[PDB]
């Protein structure tokens, strides 16, 4: 933590911004997958999305 | 069985209390630590209104994003919609016209819409005057009600009204 130089916390800030960008990208990929899957579930077997879930 | 099966959708900004309105109506349950809804789901409740038994099929999804791949299927066959805002957050009310446009663009012309001001329990934090929202609803031909999923006020009345107004 406080053992790092100014230049070293700057590089770490850079590193964590890169990373957080990648995590946001991944979240969007997961969200997209979910929505695309759900379109098919909703059109084909919407009962799957019921709460509580009852299998057919 | 039932005399009628009505699909109703919940819409409105993230955080306004859609999922807790659903849980309160269908199970008389409320969760203070509820998180943004992932995916899409529905829950059912049968009720006696006007001497008829209506199976209400209530759909729910997060309101983080107005339009998604699931939006058309979400609105498809829906005959009722609860358009919900948070009385304690004026921004959620400002966005009501945007949600109304999403309806007008993707739902049936004859969908019955009920404007719902939720979190009425937060009296001390009110940011949307009742008269303001009621006037908007009137102008736009929408029924209007204030609810609290937390303390249960008007939750059944909101759903009862819209289900009634679909027949
Ligand atoms: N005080 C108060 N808090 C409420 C009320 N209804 C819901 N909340 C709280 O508001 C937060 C969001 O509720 P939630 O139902 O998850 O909102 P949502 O509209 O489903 N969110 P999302 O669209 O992102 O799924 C939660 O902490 C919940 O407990 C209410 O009537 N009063
Ligand atoms: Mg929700």
């Amino acid at each position: 933590y406080r053992s790092l130089t100014y230049e070293e916390v700057l590089q770490e800030l850079v590193k964590h911004k890169e990373l957080l960008r990648r995590k946001d990208t991944h979240i969007r990929e997961l969200e997209d997958y979910i929505d695309n899957l759900l379109v098919r579930v909703m059109e084909e077997t919407p009962s799957i999305l019921r709460v509580p879930y009852e299998p057919s | 069985e039932y005399d009628y099966l009505f699909k109703v959708v919940l819409i409105g900004d993230s955080g306004v209390g859609k999922s807790n309105l659903l849980s309160r109506f269908t199970r008389n349950e409320f969760n203070l630590e509820s998180k943004s809804t992932i995916g899409v789901e529905f829950a059912t409740r049968s009720i006696q209104v006007d001497g008829k038994t209506i199976k209400a099929q209530i759909w729910d999804t997060a309101g983080q994003e107005r339009y998604r791949a699931i939006t058309s299927a979400y609105y498809r066959g829906a005959v009722g919609a609860l358009l919900v805002y948070d009385i304690a957050k004026h921004l959620t009310y400002e966005n009501v016209e945007r949600w109304l446009k999403e309806l007008r663009d993707h739902a049936d012309s004859n969908i019955v819409i009920m404007l719902v001001g939720n979190k009425s329990d937060l009296r001390h934090l009110r940011a949307v005057p009742t008269d303001e929202a009621r006037a908007f609803a009137e102008k736009n031909g929408l029924s209007f009600i204030e609810t609290s999923a937390l303390d249960s006020t008007n939750v059944e009345a909101a759903f009862q009204t819209i289900l009634t107004e679909i027949y």
